């Protein structure tokens, strides 16, 4: 069951009782990440195995 | 089978010039992260290549 999905990267902590749904990809260095993807462009949500 | 192993140690380890490079294809941190590397003190680093 692979439906569970949870958050990977964040710009920062999110502050208490806060809920983030966004999933533009997430971007772990300097370059820019443009469109959908991108170089070491991650999506933010995994699944649990 | 016989993998060299390079003590590193007394020096700045700057990943600036190696993270921002594109000649590499595949590098994850499963202990760590890039963005908390630079403000993060070790004691001893062996490279094995
Ligand atoms: C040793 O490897 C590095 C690659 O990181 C070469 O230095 C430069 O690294 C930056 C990464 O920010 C690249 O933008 C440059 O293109 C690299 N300079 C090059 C390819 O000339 C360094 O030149 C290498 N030294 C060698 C092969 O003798």
């Amino acid at each position: 069951n692979y439906n569970y999905l949870y958050r990977l990267f964040r710009k920062s902590n999110l502050k208490p009782f806060e809920r983030d749904i966004s999933t533009e990809i997430y971007q772990a260095g300097s370059t820019p990440c443009n469109g959908v993807e991108g170089f070491n462009c991650y999506f933010p949500l995994q699944s649990y195995g | 089978y016989a993998w060299n192993r390079k003590r590193i140690s007394n020096c700045v380890a700057d990943y600036s010039v190696l993270y921002n490079s594109a000649s590499f294809s595949t590098f994850k941190c499963y202990g760590v992260s890039p963005t908390k590397l630079n403000d993060l003190c070790f004691t001893n680093v062996y490279a094995d290549s």
